[PDB]
């Protein structure tokens, strides 16, 4: 079955692309990483960093988690993501998301040994 | 200096009926962990959680084995937890991990342990 650690790299990483504005982004990454299949996933990031920059965020500053869990872990700088959301006429089965660049800290939870990121919390 | 470091005191040989402190403070971290707690691994049995307890000395949690016999604290030092152990059993005999960064008694949600100090408890 796919791990925790490898959905959290299929939901959010996309290292190999750039903070260039990019007006349809979410809507083709939103498909390609399965996030519309059973549904339309309302929010989701993707983090243009390296998966090693993004990894040693679990070494990072502890925080509270989003829901009160305290296992979450906050970058020291910020890091360039792309917040993608469902616009107002989005609705399954026929997604449409909005494309956000920004340059923000990301807040992830951390599990596992090795201890990685396995779900992405937040960004401040 | 540059290594998050769990440093763990105490446990070692006991007698049944007797009494340990555990202690572990940790270094090479800026900021406050805000969960800490002791793990353990008893001879023949999965890693199970002990006590945990949260910066402000509250969210504290037990093993139910373990209520009213253990007691953590946090207050004697940044990222320090202990862990004193009466009325101490032969079943409690194993090796003690501190761990920091977590959530509750959630082992897979901590990632930094202690390397264990073995806890002997003879009859």
């Amino acid at each position: 079955k796919e791990t925790a650690a490898a959905k959290f790299e299929r939901q959010h990483m996309d290292s190999s692309t750039s903070a260039a504005s990019s007006s349809n982004y979410c809507n083709q990454m939103m498909k390609s990483r399965n996030l519309t299949k059973d549904r339309c996933k309302p929010v989701n990031t993707f983090v243009h960093e390296s998966l090693a920059d993004v990894q040693a965020v679990c070494s990072q500053k502890n925080v509270a988690c989003k829901n009160g869990q305290t296992n979450c872990y906050q970058s020291y700088s910020t890091m360039s993501i792309t917040d993608c959301r469902e616009t107002g006429s989005s609705k399954y089965p026929n997604c449409a998301y909005k494309t956000t660049q920004a340059n923000k800290h990301i807040i992830v939870a951390c599990e596992g040994n090795p201890y990685v990121p396995v779900h992405f919390d937040a960004s401040v | 200096g540059s290594q998050v470091q769990l440093v763990e005191s105490g446990g070692g040989l006991v007698q049944a009926g007797g009494s340990l402190r555990l202690s572990c403070a940790a270094s090479g971290y800026a900021y406050t962990y805000i969960y800490m707690g002791w793990f353990r691994q008893a001879p023949g049995k999965e890693r199970e959680g002990v006590a945990a307890m949260d910066s402000g000395g509250g969210g504290t949690l037990y093993a139910d084995s373990v209520k009213g016999r253990f007691t953590i604290s946090r207050d004697k030092g940044k990222n320090t937890v202990y862990l004193q152990m009466d009325s101490l059993k032969p079943e409690d005999t194993a090796t003690y991990y501190c761990a920091a960064g977590g959530y509750e008694l959630r082992d897979r949600t901590y990632g930094q342990w202690g390397q264990g100090t073995q806890v002997t408890v003879s009859s």
